[PDB]
């Protein structure tokens, strides 16, 4: 806790990026990752 | 219905649909119970590290055109290699990997190169 | 932007720059028409 | 959701689903913003 405050701002679309587009070059990954994410969906309501 | 499809496609098999099974080239999913719902633990392949390379759609050995059967042409700078799309592995570009189609004149981007023929060493030896 | 310069890869993770002409070779590969079709008639296709 | 899938599958990658991406073996698509909706430009392959 410190002099904290509430701020409002133009929401960031995200770190902007750019791709080095060229006639002659490709970007091929050397290594990868095996990730796991969770996707959650409702199946049923309560049988009222 | 979506859940069933996900169970149908994602669990029962590997779905082809991009961003169906979670971000990335989908491997598989493990369905999990939950109250009034379901939870999936998707296993997705995401590329980690990358390196730039210089590419060209083909190469000319003879003055003829070669395209990669599987992969794309790249170069370490000294030598040209053709590799798979999502994980880097260079390979010596031999006829075994490449297929013929047309000549150098039409190609756009084609670069002169040397293709190795495994056959020659057998007969000469 | 990602669709043009990076191909499909931008959906999976880090977008990888790939020359556009190359992408069609993949995209034609997607239909069951080998890459040779595109380059052999690259100008026309673009014009079309 | 249909729209999202179209961007997800059709834009982000190339769809295999016949008659999902427009009549024809699907190549690719470019989304365009629109009021309260979205417009896709499905570029499809058709034999002449």
């Amino acid at each position: 806790v410190a002099s904290q405050s509430i701020i409002a701002y133009t929401m960031s679309l995200g770190a902007e990026n750019s791709v080095a587009y060229s006639n002659n070059s490709i970007a091929i990954p050397t290594n990868f990752t095996i990730s796991v994410t969770t996707e959650i969906l409702p199946v049923s309501m309560t049988k009222t | 219905n979506l859940a069933a499809t996900k169970m149908s496609e994602c669990v029962l098999g590997q779905s082809k649909r991009v961003d169906f099974c979670g971000k990335g080239y989908h491997l598989m999913s493990f369905p999990q119970s939950a109250p009034h719902g379901v939870v999936f633990l998707h296993v997705t392949y995401v590329p980690a590290q990358e390196k730039n390379f210089t590419t060209a759609p083909a190469i000319c050995h003879d003055g003829k055109a070669h395209f990669p059967r599987e992969g794309v042409f790249v170069s370490n700078g000294t030598h040209w290699f053709v590799t798979q799309r999502n994980f880097y592995e260079p390979q010596i570009i031999t006829t075994d990997n490449t297929f013929v189609s047309g000549n150098c004149d039409v190609v756009i981007g084609i670069v002169n190169n040397t293709v190795y023929d495994p056959l020659q060493p057998e007969l000469d030896s | 932007a990602g669709t043009i310069t990076s191909g499909w890869t931008f959906g999976a993770g880090a977008a990888l720059q790939i020359p556009f002409a190359m992408q069609m070779a993949y995209r034609f590969n997607g239909i069951g028409v080998t890459q040779n079709v595109l380059y052999e008639n690259q100008k026309l296709i673009a014009n079309q």
